[PDB]
């Protein structure tokens, strides 16, 4: 408990939080009504908590202390005067498009760890759907005002800011995150359910990741050298019944071929099989079902919970997590988990120089502190825009 | 070469009625009978009542126009130019107004059987009728040269619905279809149902539209303005209640949705 309130004395950035947050340097609605949520060690969870300035904002949460606090929607009327409403009277205005991803939906296919634990050898996967992400934000949405998030110790959350982003409803942000969603069924039992001839979006995410399927998956991860996992996982996604009985009867007499070996053998079996006038076309569905392959196994896959609700909370950027304690900083496509401060190293970097600046975290709060300002110059630009518009 | 050279409120509704189907603009003027206004008024009732309980069977729109199609020539007839059915269809909506802008739950309830009876009665008209239908309420299209620069794009996002919805099987038939078919540009967040199915192209925050789609902007337009009336409706409700014989029928319509 001391360690977090050293921490919010000392460490957490709540100007630069305020900034984003509320969207102005001067007081606005968008802290003002915005509900914060505090998570406490003895299992307690206070929900409808508001900050009327940066000095209230830090200094709640300084004398609260908690474990971690958590961001909500931006309501018509404050939230701290939830009792001096009725329940239908208290209702969200915005909230941040917001999308989180965890390492854990990849053990169908990740090795080298499982649950929750990481390394920066799995984390290919976050990054890769980090990139996929912003490529469908910028080229697709258009937005420009988000920031990556490592959620501290197993996924990475991505806060969109852009004015027409906090303005959708919950059926635009579950519309939204429908769009997003390509991976809808993580079970490894059949094939991926998408239409062909691929809408952009998919053929685009495809040409991205091709590049790196045959080194993440097929070596560095190689989840289909156990011949029962590429039977249940790998052959599924196949189209044709001959072609994987062939190979599941040639790998059980030639067991423990790697992942690689397997991915040729496909091709090797299916030509022997699909000789003929027919051949085209069973070559096309063969490398038909290796893209759909490609994109069940390395495309961004997303906890529907956080973006499918306005009013939802979620544990906010440079958090403690309680029990790695790294911090929630933010990140980019580059980051891996080995690269995340921890409470107790800045908190000895702190006894040491006395001065934020000159610890880990700094570069970290450097990256919020230009993401704060072009969301802050973009918000600024949109306001005349339309006020040029409304003349 | 040669050459040569009330009945406002009939005139109203042969105005009202020439694109076959109205958002239902504009005030009602002169006098029908309170016999006819509660007939009226449960007609279209019994007609709503069918559309919402087959919406809670979950049939289809096509099972749902076999039903609802032979109603409309015994309770509220469509595509037709007497006077007193078109009368009959714009005043039983108004009455039901007034009956279904008492509550948020009326309000969706009437709103969801009333959007969906449009879009049933705009599927029964021929494309010249719904092209006049749309330029009367004053609904961007692209150019030919962005045409040409995402033809790839756009054609992949339509080459699967032209096969399906328009059974354009050969390729060689909806290649020549896209060649002459026209695209819509807008914000993605008008067309956000179209966007969770991946039905459109999406480019910058703009949703790329073919021209054969887009009908439920046109229901979601009808849907968003009988909400806003419905909420002025309700506002006024105040001034209905000066005459206490309309009372006991609104009641009456509004009991069989409680």
């Amino acid at each position: 408990s001391s360690d977090m309130e050293y921490y919010y004395k000392s460490l957490y950035p709540f100007k630069h939080i305020f900034n984003w947050l509320n969207h102005s340097p001067k007081p606005s609605r968008d802290m003002i009504n915005r509900e914060f949520a505090m998570a406490f060690r003895s299992g307690a969870y206070k929900r409808y908590n508001s900050f009327n300035s940066v000095q209230d904002f830090k200094a709640q949460i300084e004398k609260a202390n908690p474990d971690r606090f958590e961001i909500g929607a931006i309501y018509n009327k404050p939230p701290r005067e939830r009792d001096t409403l009725l329940k239908s009277e208290l209702k969200a205005l915005e909230k941040e498009l917001v999308f989180d991803i965890d390492m854990d939906d990849y053990d169908a296919f990740r090795t080298c760890c499982s649950g929750a634990q990481v390394c920066s050898k799995c984390w290919k996967f976050i990054s890769l759907a980090m990139k996929i992400t912003n490529t469908a934000l910028r080229e697709d949405f258009g937005y420009k005002d988000f920031i990556w998030v490592f959620s501290g110790r197993r996924g990475a959350h991505c806060w969109v800011s852009d004015k027409r982003a906090r303005a959708l409803t919950d059926v635009q942000r579950r519309n939204v995150l429908d769009y997003v969603n390509v991976i809808r069924d993580r079970n490894t039992d059949k094939r991926l359910a998408l239409k062909r001839p691929y809408h952009p979006h998919l053929a685009r995410s495809l040409e991205q990741l091709k590049p790196f399927f045959v080194s993440i998956m097929l070596e560095e991860q190689n989840p289909w050298e156990d011949d029962q996992h590429a039977i249940q996982t790998l052959l599924p996604a196949l189209y044709d019944k001959q072609l994987i009985d062939s190979l599941k009867k040639y790998w059980l007499d030639n067991p423990r071929r790697s992942s690689k070996e397997k991915w040729n053998d496909i091709d090797q079996i299916a030509t022997s099989l699909f000789k003929g006038p027919k051949q085209d076309s069973h070559i096309i569905k063969l490398r038909e079902c290796k893209e759909d392959l490609v994109l069940m196994t390395l495309y961004p896959k997303l906890d529907v919970e956080v973006t499918k609700q306005t009013i939802h909370l979620l544990k906010a950027p440079f958090c403690i997590h309680p029990a790695t304690g790294n911090v929630c900083v933010p990140i980019d496509e580059s980051f891996a988990p080995e690269k995340a401060p921890k409470l107790i190293d800045l908190q000895t970097e702190m006894e040491k120089n006395n001065d934020v600046s000159l610890t880990a975290l700094q570069p970290f709060i450097n990256q919020f502190q230009a993401y704060v300002s072009s969301l802050l110059k973009n918000e600024l630009g949109s306001v005349k825009r339309e006020r040029e518009d409304d003349d | 070469m040669f050459r040569q050279s009330s009945e406002e409120e009939k005139k109203l509704y042969a105005r009202l009625y020439e694109s076959k189907l109205s958002f239902y603009d504009l005030p009602p003027q002169g006098e029908i009978t309170l016999e006819q206004f509660e007939i009226w008024a449960i007609d279209r009732l019994k007609i709503l009542l069918e559309i919402e309980s087959c919406l809670s069977r979950n049939k289809s729109i096509k099972e749902i126009e076999t039903i609802i199609k032979p109603q409309f020539q015994k309770l509220l007839p469509f595509n037709t130019e007497s006077l007193e059915d078109r009368k009959k269809d714009y005043y039983s909506h108004f009455i039901l107004r007034l009956c279904f802008c008492r509550s948020k739950e009326l309000r969706e309830k009437f709103v969801r059987a009333e959007t969906f009876l449009f879009k049933i009665r705009f599927n029964m008209l021929t494309s010249t009728d719904q092209t006049k239908f749309v330029q009367s309420l004053d609904l961007q299209f692209i150019s030919n040269e962005e045409k040409a620069e995402l033809s790839h794009q756009l054609y992949q996002t339509v080459s699967a619905s032209l096969q399906f919805q328009l059974n354009l099987n050969e390729e060689h038939q909806r290649k020549q279809y896209f060649q002459q078919e026209k695209f819509i540009k807008l914000p993605f967040e008008n067309v956000i149902e179209l966007v969770g199915n991946r039905l459109v192209f999406l480019k910058d925050g703009y949703a790329y539209l073919p021209q054969f789609q887009q009908l439920n902007l046109l229901s979601n337009e009808f849907a968003s303005k009988l909400n806003q009336e419905l909420i002025k409706t309700y506002q006024y409700l105040p001034r209905l209640n000066e005459d206490d014989r309309l009372l006991p029928i609104l009641n009456h319509l509004s009991s069989g949705y409680t």
